[PDB]
C-alpha cells in the first residue's frame, strides 16, 4: 500500500488521463508488470489488497478457476474477461503463481501445463497479435525464478518485471509496516529479531502470525500488541 | 419449505462442555474462535486486524458428533445454522447454489448468523459445489467473520495442498482416546436414565483401556438395548455386564 | 507455402515474424505450438484436415509457428506423424496458392533434421548478419514519429543494439521515448538513451533465452 503505489496508480491511470501526451508524444506506455521473486513479500494478498486501494473495478481471477475439468473453457474465460474487462467498464486483473504453469517439457505426451500454455499462450496470441492493447492490461506474478518463459518480452506482454529479493529488514519493516500501519503498535517493537525470525513465511503465514499474535494479547492483559509477541507467534506456528 | 430448511435449524441442546478431556489443548483452539470473538467483539477489533476465522478437524472419528454437540450447548443462547454434508451430493444436481445462497440470506435475516458444514467427507457436479462453496464461504459477499470449520472424518482432499494458505489455517487433529478421559463422557452419561450411583464410574472407565467416543457410546448404547431388552426396572452393571465386555471386545477385535 | 529463416547466432526469429508482422500481414491465422500436446492416444490426423481444411475454406490464412525447438521413445514418431500429414498437406492436390506458413525456433542444433529435408522446408537462408542495411532502414522509416535530441547518430545505436532484428531496435528507440515520457520531457540527454539501449538491450540479451 505504500512502497508501490507510483508504478501501479501510474501504470493504470497514465493510459487513460495521459492520452494527450501520447498524442502529442507518439508512445505508448507499458501494459505488463511482473512482481516476481523469492518468498515472503506476500504479493498475493498485498497486491490484492492494493487493487482496492485503486478504488477501480476489480474481478477475480485465480490459478483452478481458469483450469476446468472440461476442454475449450480456457478461451472462453479469456474471452469472458475480455468481455466484462475489454468490453465492460474498467477492471483489475491481478493473476499469480505464473511460473508453476509456464513448464516446457522436451517429451510432448503427457503434460497439462502445455494445455495451460495453449489457453495462456492463447492469451499471447490475443494480446501479441490485438495491437490495440490500450485498454484493460494483463498483471501476472511469480513466486519462484526457476521455469521462466522465455516468450514474455514484449510490451504488451510482462515487461516491466520488477524484481523483490529476500524480505529483509529493511523489506520485511516495509511491508510489515503496510501490514501493521494503521493497528495498535507499541512503541516498543523494534522490528529486529522479529523480522529476522521472519524466514521462508509467505505475506499469508506472515498475516497468520499476526493473527497469533492477535491470540494471546487477550490473556495477556495488555490491550497493545507487544514486541515479543510476534516472535512468540513465530515460534508457536513454526 | 423443505425438510432442509426445517430441519437446519438447530434446537434441544445436546451434550455440554462437561466432557472435557483427553485433548484439552485442540479443543481449546476450537473453543476460543467459536465462543470469545462473539462473546467479547470489541477488544478483538480494537486488538488488531481481525479475529481469529477457525480451525480444522480431520483425521479419526474418534469422539465425533459431541464436540460440535459441545458448540452447541455451550453456545451464548443465540442457536447457529449447521448443514450436513449429505445434501451437498444429491440428486438432480444444481440446487446446491440455490441452497448455499438461501441459507446465506437466513444468515442476513438472522443477523450474520455462524454457519457450519458438518461431515464434509460427503465430476463437474462436485467441481461446481466445492469452487462456488469456495467462492460464498471465502467470499466477502456474506460474511468474512461468522464462522469457518469443517469437523468430519475425511479430508476429501482436491484443492487444499493450495487452497489451504489463506483465509483457513490452524491444521489440527480431532481428538484422541485416553484412559481418564472417559470419566467424563461416562458423567454426561449419568443425564441419560437414572442409574445407580453406587456403581463407580472409574470402574467402568479402568476396564476398556484405548475407547473412541463412539465405542463407549456404543458401551452406553448396546447396553440401554440390552437394558431395555433384560426387561427390568433399573440398570446395573452386573446385568449388562458381559454386553459390556462383549461390546467393548467383540468390537475391539477389529475396532 | 513454408520458408525457413534460421541463425545460427543469437535468437529472436519470432520477433522477426513480429515485424513482418508488425509491418504488413492483412491476414489473421495465428497456430501456437501449444496445441499438438497429444496427451490422448492420438488423433492430431483429423486435427490437420480440420484446421487446413479450415484453410481451405478461409482465404486470409497466414501462420506464424514458434517455439519449435521444445516439441522437436515414441517422442519423434509424432514428429513423423505430423510431418507426413504435412506432406500430404503441400504433396496432394492441394490450393498452395492460398497457404502460407513461417516456423520458427531458437537453437541451431534442435532445427529439426527431420525438417531439413526438402520439400518440408524448402527455402532455408542461414541469418549471420541481422540485415545491418535494412535494419538502419527500419530505423530511419520508424524514427520519424518518435520526437529526440537534435544531435542524434543512427549507426551508432544500429550498432550498439544487434543480433536480435531491427523492430526490436525499434522497441529499444520506443523504450527510450518510454522512458523520456516518464522524465516528462520531449528532448532529453542520451544518457538515459545509453541507459535504456544498455540496460534494456543488455537485459534483452540476459533473458533472451
Amino acid at each position: 500500500l505504500d512502497k508501490q503505489i507510483q508504478e501501479l496508480v501510474e501504470a493504470i491511470v497514465l493510459p487513460m488521463n495521459h492520452k494527450e501526451k501520447f498524442e502529442n508524444l507518439g508512445i505508448q506506455p507499458p501494459k505488463g508488470v511482473l512482481m516476481y521473486g523469492p518468498p515472503g513479500t506476500g504479493k498475493t494478498l498485498l497486491a490484492r489488497a492494493c487493487a482496492a486501494q485503486t478504488k477501480a473495478t476489480f474481478l477475480k481471477l485465480a490459478g483452478p478457476q481458469l483450469v476446468q475439468m472440461f476442454i475449450g473453457d480456457g478461451a472462453k474465460l479469456v474471452r469472458d474477461a475480455f468481455a466484462l474487462a475489454k468490453e465492460k467498464a474498467p477492471s483489475i486483473i491481478f493473476i499469480d503463481e505464473l511460473d508453476a504453469i509456464g513448464t516446457k517439457r522436451f517429451d510432448s505426451e503427457k503434460a497439462g501445463d502445455r494445455e495451460v500454455q495453449r489457453t495462456m499462450l492463447e492469451l499471447l496470441n490475443q494480446l501479441d497479435g490485438f495491437q490495440p492493447n490500450t485498454q484493460v492490461k494483463v498483471i501476472a506474478a511469480t513466486n519462484r525464478v526457476d521455469i521462466l518463459d522465455p516468450a514474455l518480452l514484449r510490451s504488451g506482454r510482462l515487461d516491466r518485471k520488477i524484481e523483490f529479493p529476500m524480505p529483509n529488514e529493511e523489506a520485511r519493516a516495509r511491508i510489515m509496516q503496510i501490514h501493521s500501519r494503521k493497528m495498535n503498535v507499541s512503541p516498543d517493537v523494534n522490528y529486529e529479531e522479529l523480522a529476522r525470525c521472519t524466514d521462508d513465511f509467505n505475506g499469508a503465514q506472515c498475516k497468520a502470525v499476526c493473527v497469533e499474535a492477535g491470540m494471546i494479547a487477550l490473556r495477556r492483559g495488555a490491550t497493545e500488541l507487544t514486541h515479543e509477541d510476534y516472535m512468540e507467534g513465530i515460534l508457536e506456528v513454526q | 419449505d423443505p425438510t432442509v430448511t426445517m430441519m437446519q435449524v438447530e434446537e434441544k441442546p445436546d451434550v455440554t462442555y462437561s466432557d472435557v478431556g483427553g485433548c484439552k489443548e485442540q479443543i481449546e483452539k476450537l473453543r476460543e474462535v467459536v465462543e470469545t470473538p462473539l462473546l467479547h467483539p470489541e477488544r478483538f477489533v480494537n486488538l488488531g486486524i481481525e479475529p481469529p476465522k477457525g480451525v480444522l478437524l480431520f483425521g479419526p472419528p474418534g469422539t465425533g458428533k459431541t464436540l460440535c454437540a459441545r458448540a452447541v450447548a455451550n453456545r451464548t443462547d443465540a442457536c447457529f445454522i449447521r448443514v450436513i454434508g449429505s445434501e451437498l451430493v444429491q440428486k438432480y444436481v444444481g440446487e446446491g447454489a440455490r441452497m448455499v445462497r438461501e441459507l446465506f440470506e437466513m444468515a442476513r435475516t438472522k443477523k450474520a448468523c455462524l454457519i457450519f458444514f458438518d461431515e464434509i467427507d460427503a465430476d463437474n457436479e462436485v467441481q461446481r459445489t466445492m469452487l462456488e462453496l469456495i467462492n460464498q464461504l471465502d467470499g466477502f459477499d456474506p460474511r468474512g467473520n461468522i464462522k469457518v470449520l469443517m469437523a468430519t472424518n475425511r479430508p476429501d482432499t482436491l484443492d487444499p495442498a493450495l487452497m489451504r494458505p489463506g483465509r483457513l489455517d490452524r491444521k489440527i487433529e480431532f481428538s484422541l482416546p485416553d484412559l481418564e478421559g472417559r470419566t467424563h463422557i461416562f458423567k454426561i452419561h449419568a443425564r441419560s436414565m437414572s442409574v445407580e450411583r453406587d456403581i463407580r464410574f472409574e470402574l467402568l472407565a479402568r476396564l476398556c483401556p484405548n475407547s473412541t467416543g463412539a465405542e463407549i457410546r456404543s458401551v452406553c448404547t448396546e447396553a440401554g438395548m440390552f437394558a431395555i431388552r433384560a426387561r427390568r426396572k433399573i440398570a446395573t452393571e452386573k446385568d449388562f455386564l458381559e454386553a459390556v465386555n462383549k461390546v467393548i471386545k467383540s468390537y475391539a477385535k477389529f475396532s | 507455402k513454408g520458408c525457413l529463416l534460421y541463425g545460427p547466432p543469437g535468437t529472436g526469429k519470432t520477433l522477426l515474424a513480429r515485424a513482418v508482422a508488425s509491418q504488413l500481414d492483412c491476414n489473421f491465422l495465428k497456430v501456437v505450438s501449444s496445441s499438438i500436446v497429444d496427451k490422448y492416444i492420438g488423433e492430431s490426423a483429423r486435427l490437420i484436415r480440420e484446421m487446413f481444411n479450415y484453410a481451405r475454406d478461409h482465404q486470409p490464412c497466414i501462420i506464424f509457428m514458434d517455439e519449435i525447438d521444445a516439441i522437436g521413445t515414441s517422442a519423434d514418431r509424432e514428429i513423423q506423424r505430423t510431418l507426413m500429414e504435412l506432406l500430404n498437406q503441400m504433396d496432394g492436390f492441394d490450393t498452395l496458392h492460398r497457404v502460407k506458413m513461417i516456423m520458427a525456433t531458437n537453437r541451431p542444433d534442435t532445427l529439426d533434421p527431420a525438417l531439413l529435408r526438402p520439400g518440408r522446408l524448402d527455402r532455408k537462408i542461414h541469418i549471420d548478419l541481422p540485415n545491418e542495411q535494412a535494419r538502419l532502414d527500419i530505423l530511419k522509416i520508424h524514427a520519424g514519429p518518435i520526437t529526440k535530441h537534435g544531435e542524434i547518430d543512427y549507426e551508432a545505436i544500429v550498432k550498439l543494439s544487434d543480433g536480435f532484428n531491427g523492430a526490436d531496435l525499434r522497441n529499444v528507440c520506443t523504450e527510450a521515448g518510454m522512458f523520456a515520457i516518464r522524465a516528462d520531457h520531449d528532448f532529453v540527454v542520451q544518457e538515459d538513451f545509453m541507459k535504456a539501449v544498455r540496460k534494456v538491450a543488455d537485459s534483452k540479451k540476459l533473458e533472451s533465452k
